């Protein structure tokens, strides 16, 4: 059924709240560039330059992205928020599912 | 038009009385009805327990909505607390109305 004229995906995003837990889903749309033209390249910081021996540093950047949702805000809306810090003690993440599809 | 919940059938109304005990009686027999009681009160205590339903609110907006809050800055009583003599009061009617819906 994987075609170019069928999407993969459907767009899900909101918050359900049943009893002891809630579900947020968000959905968004990216864009990715090629990075470093194709290349792994290693970067480094000395002191030479004026720079502080506190700052130097060696290592690699390469050609892949990578998909970070660490921020709350992703997850939930200011009134999502607002329902959870007045009527809760406490809260942990339960469980994950990361999902890719409608891509060009 | 004061507030509340329009009823027919109302919560029934809870009538008490302290039923009168008469003092002695004349010894001799008369009609009048007797006016000499033993003072007499009651004490006790009442419980009364409601079961309310809840319609729960669906809102989709996504702007945090007014709540209402007891004020962070420091004063000499607590609202809603007896104070220093040990009386309590309510420092402020508190209405129902703080989230928001479309027409």
């Amino acid at each position: 059924a994987d075609g170019v004229g069928s999407s993969s995906g459907n767009w899900h995003c909101d918050s359900t709240w049943l009893g002891d837990r809630v579900i947020t889903t968000s959905t968004r749309t990216w864009a990715l560039p090629t990075y470093n033209n194709h290349l792994y390249k290693q970067i480094s910081n000395g002191t030479s330059g004026g720079s502080t021996n506190d700052n130097t540093y060696f290592g690699y950047s390469t050609p892949w992205g990578y998909f970070d949702f660490n921020r709350f805000h992703c997850h939930f809306s200011p009134r999502d928020w607002q329902r959870l810090i007045n009527n809760n003690w406490g809260f942990r993440p339960k469980r994950l599912n990361f999902k890719l599809f409608n891509i060009q | 038009l004061m507030g509340g919940f329009g009823l027919k059938h109302p919560p029934p109304q809870i009538l008490i009385k302290n039923t009168p005990v008469p003092a002695d009686p004349p010894t001799t027999f008369s009609q009048a009805k007797l006016a000499s009681f033993i003072t007499q009160y009651s004490t006790g205590q009442v419980s009364v327990e409601i079961e309310w339903e809840l319609q729960k609110e669906n809102s989709k907006r996504w702007n945090p909505e007014i709540q209402y809050t007891s004020n962070y800055y420091k004063s000499t009583n607590v609202d809603f607390a007896v104070n220093v003599d040990g009386t309590y009061s309510e420092p402020r009617p508190i209405g129902t109305r703080y989230l928001t819906r479309n027409l």
